[PDB]
């Protein structure tokens, strides 16, 4: 969380927490039932936002659906919007916790290695991301859209 | 008659495949022999200033930074060393200050043992003594991680040794007492492979005041 | 280390699921009390060196641990408690603001009592430190406040003994 | 009973979005002009 | 052309 | 942060060593200001020769915002 | 460490044996099989990465083991286990090569089995992997190549266990 | 080369070329003909070997020449198809010069941040290479398909 | 590290006391053996290759570790043993001019068994080769300082026994 | 002590104690006496060495037995004469051990943490020990009083 | 660096242009002057050490750079400066083999000048002593030889100057 | 071994073998029928390589073997010839080896500190591995002799 | 300030 990146931080100088990590931490605990609403927003919605950004993505990329492509043929499909989901899942948790710590650690940290030795193209898997996004923008405010979207382009950002 | 000379050399009773395996590898490990220094004596042979590089980061990191890394934050380092900004010595601290860093070897572990996996991967070697172990323990408590890097890589054992232009290794010492013994211990585990302390610290031999 | 927010998102990412109602009531809880524990830490950190101080003054002073054969006695001793001491604080601030041990099992408690066998550094008069800097530190946060904190200096006693 | 990240459990998803495969491309390296086909910017 | 399954190999 | 670009040159007084060496001779790195007396210092000590010091990075006088 | 020529040397050397008559014939062999070594080992190395891909496609994956709860589950962990899947293989050569398995005692299996326990790696699931880069490579280089590198890899399983 | 391999190696060790390291290049200075025989093989017949690995791997990944591929349309196809002549000729580099680092130097070296940045599908790049590595092995003797075969299996190995 | 001097002064230091006449006492004990102590020291540093020498002659020398196969056998390890005997007189001349042994707990003994167990260093052998050091030490500096040195020596060889 | 420091002088070497080494222990042992004498001085006026340098001491900074000062009140006041006590005994423990690890081992290492947490003005510190320097030094002949001033400087040049 | 081999290459590579027969030419020359270079290059090898002795012995002993004042004066500075002869003839060999100066620019001249004029090291006795080293490898690979060996020993030379 | 050296060398990259090394163990193997009966040359003429260089050896240092000198007498002479038996035996593991690792690992480091100790003059001892030289060469063809002389010379070289 |  956003306090564990703080502690952490200030850990490593051998020192107290200054002024302006209390003030976000204050600012985050504040601001938790907005977090909490958009995160349950998202939860809600999840087959839809998926469904439809998996829809999206393959019109987009019609190749990786096709003869030779990684998500050629419904069974693979299937696993690709599995893949959805896990990152949908889990841009739930950097909301609550106000950090992107859970995202990294859960489905970053090594992912090129992963995706490398499946043979899935990155790329591809950040566009998903971002047909997410934009399916699970029209569901809030832009307030919490907004907030949402700030976790959905730091995916899409380290995936490219 | 059999020379003399011969039976001065002779093994005295046949000796079995087990004592032949155990006399074989007696005494200090050939790891000390069978090992490769990568002294980046030049920067134009980009294959051997990548090699140099990854040789730091297994030094350094213990093993190949893929599988722990989203992207990597040390390409901006390597741009510096490949262009001979900086010399591998600066390297090896700024892979010791490094955020990676930080996250691997001081948060999971509490200062006693940063310290000791931090002379393993900069100096090559367990803690020398008690007063070593203090000297660190008062820079971790004052000033953070960064600065307890900075002293063991500046200091002048490090230069005396690594030197600017190579990468720290395993080393072996003879002297002083159970510094071997302690290093032995560092560099036979593997990664993670428990959370204990090799050296906690030195038992006192004559408590000063006590 | 794991915050309070940390290990409900741990717990369900395990089984693979978003957070259902139980788990926001868990980050609910969490997030009420952030005032709670960002207050304190702004006065701790504030009074750092007169916690300790003070909790030396009232725990370790004038007492044979000081005098001549007490651990300690000299001046290089006296430096090594008081940085400890100042370890102990911290660092359960930090247990405090996350609302969560885990910190103190890990850059704390791990081989604490290896290292202080080996010196000698007596467990009970160390308890005793950490247990007045309790009590000091508490009558600074307030009462609330100083319960939170004693639930972490007393988790340091207890895997001190 | 099918558990969580399971792809089965996306594959009621994965018909009903039903995805187009492209059509089995007609290319042929034989009849490609390599260095008049290479854009030259 | 293969079709890659998602059922763990026997 | 500010930086200086030192040039030294540093002898080999105790050995005669048979490797390429000067590549760690006479050399020139950038040091973070907060390493240029100890490193300096060092240098020193082994006998090294300062030829060049210069603030690569930074500005002289700066009280705030050395980064 | 030591491969298949100075573990002939050196075991004459601890009994003060000129090379007799059984240790020329060693040597002979070893030589013999050099050419056979090398071909398989440049085979392995040109598909490492492929063998590494199918042995975990046919061993560890839609399976308990990569779902959340299973050791694989995360992509570090998942990246680590492929990691540590690549290391086998190429230890394995590495001894393939040397005609001796000494390596593998030496920089693999020393204190390996302590460290999956601490971490909770699944031996079993690893030793399946580690099988099934066997049946891959064997696939690949040969039937006689095969078997060489099945013996190193089997080695490391029964090492692991 | 085969000498500045050797000399690079030697150097490393402070030390003049082994007797052994001296027996490598003589030999390789000797038998140089026939190397020059694989390159004149590779070079007269590159046209073919490319056009037939080209078309082999589209039949194995018809996807990155589908929408949405990286080598959709016909300008694309023949980049990607250019991009083989490249490694095929880094290869005669290869087998002349008797040693990989001809290669490495030129078109190994950051090839996944290249590919990484282009889009392109590494993978299939290191399919095509071991396609023009069959092709050619149809046109060469066994003994002179086995000496190509190394500097193709390191390309491949490089790119996997 | 303590000498016979510091020895007084940490067990004054100890108490918080003044030294004392029984000090003084103690303190002068030592001055008067100093002379004995610098001679005999001399005497052994401009030997000490030479004691070494024929101490591994009488001791250490065509048996069993010197053949091929032996822990002193090689060159290295033969060379190794020397430099060990080395410190070992060296060290024991260290306390025997301190009058406290001391310094072997700390910079001898310290991890030493651990060192020669893992290594596969004969502990027998080396305790007699130590005593033959003794042995060839008495014989050059006398009954008095031999027996001196002998202390030291002897703490040592009990260290590794 | 001399000998002490000689052999960890030696030792970081790896050597044999030097003949110089070995000459100024030996001076050190038959000079045995002398020292000793001098330390059983210092001992035996100690009670007068505390008092008139702690009486001259409060002359000098009136404002350390003060209100607001950290010697104020006569208990504070008798921890500051006991603080004294401490390093005259330290002193004596120098003179006759002829050198001065066995001060700095006993109360210099950390001395600045220990007096800047309890408040105490280290400074004056300096000076209480300068004013033991002159009574003591008043009790004694001038060789005597050279003897033990190096070691009363020794203190004062490091809290000062 | 770059060889006779890599430098044909290197000029067909910065064309996108496979090997032409003018370039398979160039790389035939160097072929059949293969035998000649690999000839000389273990001449030098074996008489390494006594070529740098015969040619200091003709270029600076009994000269006033051995003297007292001269910069070879003092044992440390006589063994650098022949340990830079072994330097410069050494390297010229590998320039040899590789009919090409690259390495003598990458690995010799770079920074030369500077450390040499900044520890005083004098520059025209070290070409002296060069030009020594190459009439005596001449006396003994050869004319030709002798003449490659030549050009990338004056390489050295006119870079020092 | 170039074997295990290749081996140290790869893994200190972690990295497998490259094709240049390969071939270098390739040729390594072939080449082992010839190393193979040199050290059968050397180890069938043990007996008598050492017998007749231990008479040449004392025909031109006669000061050894005479009284007073480290090897006099029949015993102290034996085993002069029991060391020089142990350098031929590792010059034969360095030639079926290939390298000089064998008799530098055995029989070289610390060579020095060993007759240094003894009172054996090391110049002797390199004398008498010139004399084994000299003898073994006159027992093969001038081929086999040049490459079991690179062994006998580094064994007199590390004593010199 | 008392120490009693
Ligand atoms: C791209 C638009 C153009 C181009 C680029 C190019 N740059 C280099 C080499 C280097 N570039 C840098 C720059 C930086 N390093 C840093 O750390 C930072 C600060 C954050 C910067 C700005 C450096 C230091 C180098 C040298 C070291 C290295 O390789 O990293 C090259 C390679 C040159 C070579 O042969 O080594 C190239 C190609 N080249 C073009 O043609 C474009 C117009
Ligand atoms: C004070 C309440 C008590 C006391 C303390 C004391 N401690 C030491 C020495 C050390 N203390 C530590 C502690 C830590 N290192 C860590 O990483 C952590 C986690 C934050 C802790 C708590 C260490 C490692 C040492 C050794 C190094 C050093 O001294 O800096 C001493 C000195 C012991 C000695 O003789 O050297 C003392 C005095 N002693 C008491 O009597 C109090 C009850
Ligand atoms: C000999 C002909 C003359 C001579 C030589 C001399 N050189 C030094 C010191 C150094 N020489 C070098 C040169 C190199 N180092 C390398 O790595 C290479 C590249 C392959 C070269 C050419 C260097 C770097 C030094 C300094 C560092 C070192 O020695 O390791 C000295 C000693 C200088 C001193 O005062 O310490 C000398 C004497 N001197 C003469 O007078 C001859 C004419
Ligand atoms: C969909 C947008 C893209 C795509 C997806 C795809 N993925 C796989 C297979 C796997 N994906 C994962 C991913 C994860 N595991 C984790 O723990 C995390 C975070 C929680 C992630 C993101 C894994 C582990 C697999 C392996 C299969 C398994 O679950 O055991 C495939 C199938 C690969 C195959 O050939 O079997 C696919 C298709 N593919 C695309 O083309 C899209 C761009
Ligand atoms: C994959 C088939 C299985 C699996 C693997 C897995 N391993 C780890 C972590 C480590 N693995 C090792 C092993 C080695 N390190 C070495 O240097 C060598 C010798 C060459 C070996 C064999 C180590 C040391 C670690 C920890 C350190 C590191 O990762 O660098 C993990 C991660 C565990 C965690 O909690 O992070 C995993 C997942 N897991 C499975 O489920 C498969 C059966
Ligand atoms: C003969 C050319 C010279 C010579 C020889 C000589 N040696 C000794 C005694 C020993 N020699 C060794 C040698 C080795 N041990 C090893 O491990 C190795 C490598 C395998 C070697 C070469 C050893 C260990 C001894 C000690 C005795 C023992 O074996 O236990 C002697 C006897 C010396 C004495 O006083 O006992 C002699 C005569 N002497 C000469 O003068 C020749 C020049
Ligand atoms: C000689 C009587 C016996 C013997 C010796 C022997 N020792 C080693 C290796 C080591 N010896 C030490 C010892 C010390 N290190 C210290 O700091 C001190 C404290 C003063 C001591 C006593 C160590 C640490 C080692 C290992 C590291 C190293 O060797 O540098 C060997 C083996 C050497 C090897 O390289 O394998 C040997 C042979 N062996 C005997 O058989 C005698 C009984
Ligand atoms: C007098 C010149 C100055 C002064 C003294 C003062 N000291 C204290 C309290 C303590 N002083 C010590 C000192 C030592 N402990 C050791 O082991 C050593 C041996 C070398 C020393 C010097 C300690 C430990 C204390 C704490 C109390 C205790 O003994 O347990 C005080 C009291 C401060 C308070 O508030 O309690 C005072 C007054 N103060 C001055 O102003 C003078 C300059
Ligand atoms: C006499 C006991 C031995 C002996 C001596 C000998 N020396 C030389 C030649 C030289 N000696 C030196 C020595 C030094 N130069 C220094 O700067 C220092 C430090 C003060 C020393 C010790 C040098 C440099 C030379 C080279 C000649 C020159 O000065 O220019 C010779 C001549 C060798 C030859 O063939 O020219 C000799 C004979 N020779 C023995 O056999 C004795 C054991």
């Amino acid at each position: 969380s956003i306090v564990t990146k703080s502690i952490v931080n200030a850990d490593a100088e051998a020192r107290y927490l200054s002024p302006g990590e209390l003030d976000r931490i204050k600012a985050f605990v504040t601001g938790g039932a907005a977090r909490l609403r958009i995160a349950e927003t998202l939860t809600g919605s999840r087959e839809t936002i998926v469904k439809q950004a998996g829809d999206r993505l393959f019109q987009k990329r019609p190749d990786i659906v096709s003869p030779g492509g990684n998500a050629y043929g419904e069974e693979m499909t299937a696993t690709c919007l599995r893949d959805m989901d896990y990152y949908l899942r889990l841009v739930t948790y950097g909301v609550v916790s106000g950090d992107v710590t859970p995202i990294e650690e859960i489905g970053l940290v090594g992912v090129r290695e992963m995706y490398r030795s499946l043979g899935t193209p990155i790329e591809a898997v950040a566009q998903s991301v971002r047909e997410m996004k934009e399916v699970a923008s029209g569901l809030m405010s832009s307030d919490d859209a907004a907030e949402a979207s700030a976790y959905f382009d730091f995916v899409i950002g380290k995936m490219s | 008659v059999t020379p003399r000379f011969v039976e001065l050399g002779q093994v005295s009773a046949i000796r079995t495949e087990p004592e032949i395996a155990y006399r074989s590898n007696q005494g200090v490990t050939r790891q000390r022999q069978q090992t490769k220094v990568f002294k980046l004596v030049s920067t134009y042979d980009k294959v051997a200033v990548k090699n140099a590089i990854r040789a730091a980061y297994r030094q350094v990191f213990e093993r190949d930074l893929e599988p722990y890394i989203i992207n990597s934050e040390f390409t901006a380092l390597e741009s510096k060393l490949s262009n001979n900004e900086i010399n591998v010595k600066e390297f090896i601290e700024g892979l010791g200050t490094s955020e990676l860093y930080m996250k691997e070897f001081y948060a999971p572990y509490p200062n006693t043992k940063v310290i000791e996996m931090g002379t393993k991967h900069f100096l090559g070697r367990a803690p020398l003594n008690q007063k070593e172990i203090q000297q660190y323990n008062q820079i971790l408590a004052s000033q953070g991680l960064k600065a307890f890097i900075g002293a063991m890589v500046n200091g002048m054992e490090y230069l005396q040794t690594f030197g600017e232009d190579t990468v720290p290794y395993r080393r072996f010492p003879t002297l002083p007492a159970a510094n071997f013994p302690n290093t032995e211990r560092l560099y036979n585990k593997l990664t993670k492979q428990d959370k204990e302390l090799v050296v906690p610290s030195f038992t006192p031999v004559v408590k000063v005041g006590g | 280390m794991q915050d309070a927010i940390t290990a409900v998102i741990n717990s369900a990412d395990v089984q693979g699921k978003y957070l259902d109602g139980a788990a926001m009531d868990k980050l609910k809880s969490y997030f009420a009390s952030g005032e709670l524990r960002v207050r304190a830490a702004s006065v701790i950190s504030a009074n750092a060196a007169t916690i300790v101080k003070e909790a030396v003054a009232k725990s370790l002073l004038y007492s044979d641990v000081t005098r001549p054969g007490g651990n300690m006695y000299t001046t290089r001793r006296y430096a090594a408690c008081i940085r400890d001491l100042d370890y102990y604080l911290r660092y359960a601030t930090y247990a405090m603001l996350a609302g969560d041990a885990s910190i103190l099992d890990e850059r704390v408690l791990n081989g604490l009592k290896e290292t202080y066998n080996s010196l000698g550094v007596p467990i009970s008069s160390t308890v005793q430190a950490i247990q007045a800097i309790k009590e000091v530190t508490a009558s600074l946060v307030g009462a609330d406040a100083g319960k939170e904190m004693g639930v972490y200096l007393d988790y340091i006693c207890s895997g001190l003994s | 009973k099918l558990t969580a990240g399971n792809p089965m459990n996306f594959l009621g998803m994965a018909r009903s979005i039903n995805p187009a495969a492209n059509t089995i491309p007609k290319v042929s390296a034989q009849n490609i002009n390599i260095e008049a086909s290479v854009p030259r910017r | 052309n293969e079709v890659r399954r998602f059922i763990p190999q026997e | 942060m500010r930086m200086f670009r030192i040039t030294a040159c540093v002898p080999s007084q105790t050995r005669i060593r048979t490797q390429r060496e000067l590549q760690n001779t006479y050399f020139t790195k950038l040091v973070p200001y907060d390493n240029w007396f100890r490193e300096q210092q060092r240098i020193m000590k082994m006998g090294g020769k300062i030829v060049k010091v210069e603030l690569a990075t930074g500005r002289p006088g700066t009280n705030a915002g050395l980064a």
